[PDB]
């Protein structure tokens, strides 16, 4: 199951 | 969120100063990772005071702690060595749950921190104006936390509810409550009487 | 930064004339992703190439397997044509039944 | 990290339609998330407001009264179409820089949303100090100032304390809310009060300043008259006092 | 140990539209998922049969958190664009790399997550998951900004709970296969390169996982230095290929020897040319 929360660089 | 239901316990909490209060939060899913605490004072915005994630069992910052139970799917806030600016509404969140991505909020529990009054002096002392002949209001003030400050009956007096102050400088707190009418034969007495005031109350002539 | 790919020319087992095989080119050790594959057979574009999903190594460069259902003979020749951007012209990797 | 919303405060006709920004002032945000709060006061989620799509309501929203725009990654805009007195709450937005299944989430300052049926009703508070009585100065050695601020609707108003120019916090406490100056009524005019106690020494010094400050939110420019009274327009009414010897 | 892992692609194309995302995720060296943005309702899909058992559920899920990176994703290639001054007329792309490694037990041993920026280290997630490495001033505008949003403390809570829990499940589903090392099938073969010296090939063949070590001996000494080998290849049917190759003059062929070493074999192999 890939991670959920996604952060702009 | 679909699958997700916060439920913190109390609703309402009452704590005397200087005591611990616990907030108890249960939630349903188990994609919930994430369980932050917000704190809103009256008429503000809720801020945030401290979260726990899923790998921690216990957090703590001075005097405010969060304890995790993911087993049991149960996360709690511990104030300690609570004090009259802990008084707000408290709110917890997890993140789990299917379809929609938001945060699952409880309801809130209003924490009311009762301040300690090591030195009551009961009194109703007149006050009057600055400015000029605005004129006077009455003043029920230094009582102990155990006094209740009743409403009138006479739709012509007004009385406000008690307020604490805390004087920092010198390790005082003390409460009070305001009381005024426009009516000319209104006495400080017919707000502030015999069912209201301890029956130690200094009550000077104006 | 740019990587030059490069190429194994292989079947999925041992090559025996007259027998069904899978020819396999990998490309590997390739960077940016665009790249274009083509089996050969006799010089020519076998029409039914599969491959693999884009991934890519530790060292960040991309590798990709084309692959093709094939029966080796003696005498046909067996090749994988690739081009990208740090290839002049497309690059002709003859299949060695011994490599 | 902090989000904001523009208008804070908003008083306005029946009618009119109300566009309340939030903004992400340091960050770029995906998502924010749209909140009414009423007396009982739960956060109720309307709506969440996504970058490059719909917005996505919750159960019970009128979708046609609440317009929701992502504007771009730093603004969501919130339209309350045609406000009627009903539609008076306190919208509050929150955005957080993470997206995705939600983390940390920083809330705006709320806006306070006024609907009335009639803008005649609009009053400035007035706003009076009383001085420290000598019977508290000789009993306690401390000396509690009262400030009063009285006849404002509505419940707009935020009250502070200025000591000497500086504002000040400590042995300070003002009414959590206001009370109504005819409790039988819907429009009912307020009242509230505040103490500041410091100590006798203090108040005995005439060199000391004593000022209650009374912020009033009430109608703006483009608002206009049919009546004779003054403009009830957002504005500070101040009471003051000066240190007293004897 | 056993491994699960997650590669994204993400690429910016000036004349061909919005930026491409693919991912692709492995346990150990098996596929078993693929996302790709480019199409009008992009969906994740199976690769491995030991993953169709996830109901619909499982696939909405996959691919709700695949557009979300999509989106993201255009986000972070236009902000990087700015960090370097890059004009939008070039293409560039940004890949990650995350997930857990799991020890004898069903514990994190380690956890991961690397990005990197046309092709070189961007920034990545220490040993310690709570601090990051960033390669260049633009790499720490991004760690300013993840600091800020504690990705750190997501990232470990991730790692250190579903990451674990999900692979331990999928090791379970597909134990028949993913739990079964395929010992290599070894060989020499003989190749004259001209009259008097030939080179000797040792091949390692249907083995599984990829992992192996091919080395040449001339007496029993390391002939590294002189040994060409190729890099370990798929065979199409999730078992790996390799050979190690030494030219040796004509007469001392018995005189090199060839080692194995495989977790699917009992023993490492010693081998040499027969006849």
């Amino acid at each position: 199951l890939p991670f959920d929360k996604a952060t702009i660089m | 969120s679909a699958g997700e239901n916060v439920e913190q316990h109390p609703s309402t909490l009452s704590v005397q100063e200087g005591d611990s209060a616990v907030i108890k939060c249960t939630y349903s899913d188990s994609a919930s990772n994430y369980f932050p605490w917000y704190k809103q004072e009256l008429g503000k915005r809720p801020q945030l005071i401290i979260d726990i994630r899923s790998n921690v069992g216990e957090k703590k910052d001075q005097r405010i702690a969060v304890t995790l139970n993911k087993t049991a799917k149960h996360f709690s806030l511990h104030i300690t060595e609570t004090q009259p600016e802990d008084s707000a509404v408290y709110f917890c969140a997890a993140d789990g749950g299917a379809g929609s991505y938001q945060l699952t909020f409880g309801k809130g529990t209003k924490l009311s921190v009762i301040p300690n009054i090591q030195n009551p002096d009961p009194a109703v002392y007149q006050l009057r104006d600055s400015k000029s002949s605005d004129k006077s209001v009455c003043l029920f003030t230094d009582f102990d936390s155990q006094t209740n400050v009743s409403q009138s009956k006479d739709s012509d007096v007004y009385i406000t509810d008690k307020c604490v102050l805390d004087m920092r400088s010198m390790d005082f707190k003390s409460n009070s409550a305001v009381a005024w009418s426009n009516k000319s034969d209104f006495a400080c007495a017919n707000a502030f009487n015999n069912s209201i005031i301890p029956e130690d109350t200094f009550f000077p002539s104006p | 930064i740019q990587r030059t790919p490069k190429i194994q020319v292989y079947s999925r087992h041992p090559a025996e004339n007259g027998k069904s095989n899978f020819l396999n080119c990998y490309v590997s050790g390739f960077h940016p992703s665009d790249i274009e594959v083509d089996l050969l057979k006799n010089g020519e574009r076998i029409e039914k190439v599969e491959h693999s999903d884009l991934s890519f190594s530790k060292d960040w460069s991309f590798y990709l397997l084309y692959y093709t259902e094939f029966t080796p003979t003696e005498k046909d020749e067996y090749a994988c044509r690739v081009n990208h951007v740090t290839l002049s012209q497309p690059k002709i990797v003859k299949w060695d039944r011994d490599m | 990290a902090v989000v904001s919303q523009h208008p804070s405060r908003v008083i306005c006709k029946s009618g009119t339609s109300v566009k309340i920004e939030c903004r992400s002032l340091d960050f770029q945000a995906t998502t924010m998330f749209w909140y009414r709060q009423f007396p009982k006061q739960s956060l109720m989620l309307m709506a969440t407001s996504n970058e490059g799509s719909k917005a996505t309501y919750e159960q019970g929203v009128e979708k046609d009264k609440f317009l929701i725009n992502h504007a771009s990654l730093t603004l969501s805009t919130l339209t309350v179409t045609s406000a009627h007195p009903e539609d008076s709450s306190f919208y509050i937005c929150s955005a957080g820089p993470t997206s995705g299944r939600t983390d940390t989430q920083y809330f705006g300052p709320g806006t306070r949303l006024t609907v009335l049926e009639d803008l005649k009703n609009v009053f400035p508070p007035e706003v009076a100090v009383f001085e420290p009585s000598e019977a508290e100065i000789s009993h306690t050695q401390k000396a509690t100032l009262v400030c009063l601020a009285t006849g404002f609707y509505p419940d707009h108003v935020e009250l502070s304390w200025w000591v000497n120019g500086k504002e000040v916090h400590s042995g300070v406490c003002t009414d959590p809310q206001p009370l109504k100056e005819q409790p039988a009524l819907n429009d009912s005019r307020y009242a509230l009060s505040s103490r500041l106690r410091v100590s006798a020494t203090f108040w005995q010094n005439p060199r000391n300043h004593f000022r209650c400050q009374v912020q009033f939110y009430g109608l703006s420019e483009n608002d206009e008259w049919t009546q004779d009274r003054a403009k009830p327009v957002t504005q500070i009414v101040s009471a003051e006092a000066w240190g007293r010897a004897d | 140990s056993h491994s699960m892992r997650y590669f994204y692609t993400a690429m910016s194309r000036p004349g061909r539209g919005e930026p491409r995302f693919i991912a692709v995720g492995y346990v150990d060296d098996t596929q078993f998922v693929r996302f790709d943005s480019d199409a009008a309702s992009p969906r994740t899909e199976p690769r491995a049969p030991w993953i169709e058992q996830e109901g619909p559920e499982y696939w909405d899920r996959n691919t709700q958190i695949f557009k979300t990176n999509t989106q993201t994703y255009r986000e972070s290639l236009r902000n990087l664009r700015g960090y370097y001054n890059q004009s939008e007329a070039g293409s560039h792309i940004i890949q990650r790399m995350y997930g857990c490694d799991l020890g004898p037990d069903g514990r994190l041993l380690r956890g991961h997550d690397q990005s990197a920026y046309d092709g070189k280290d961007y920034i990545a997630l220490n040993e310690d998951l709570s601090s990051w490495t960033a390669a260049d001033t633009a790499a720490q505008i991004t760690q300013r900004k993840w600091e800020a949003a504690r990705v750190a403390e997501q990232l470990r809570a991730y790692l250190e709970g579903l990451c674990v829990e999900w692979l331990r499940r999928y090791l379970e589903n597909g134990k028949e296969t993913l739990q079964r090392a395929d010992p290599p099938k070894t060989h020499v073969t003989h190749h004259p390169v001209s009259d008097h010296e030939a080179t000797l090939r040792c091949w390692a063949l249907g083995f599984y996982p990829a992992e192996i070590t091919l080395t040449w001996q001339r007496d029993g000494e390391d002939q590294t230095q002189d040994t060409e080998l190729v890099e370990t290849r798929p065979a199409g049917d999730r078992t790996f290929q390799k050979w190690a190759a030494v030219v040796v003059p004509s007469g001392e062929e018995q005189r090199y020897t060839c080692h194995v070493q495989h977790e699917g074999l009992p023993k490492p192999l010693t081998l040499r040319w027969e006849p």
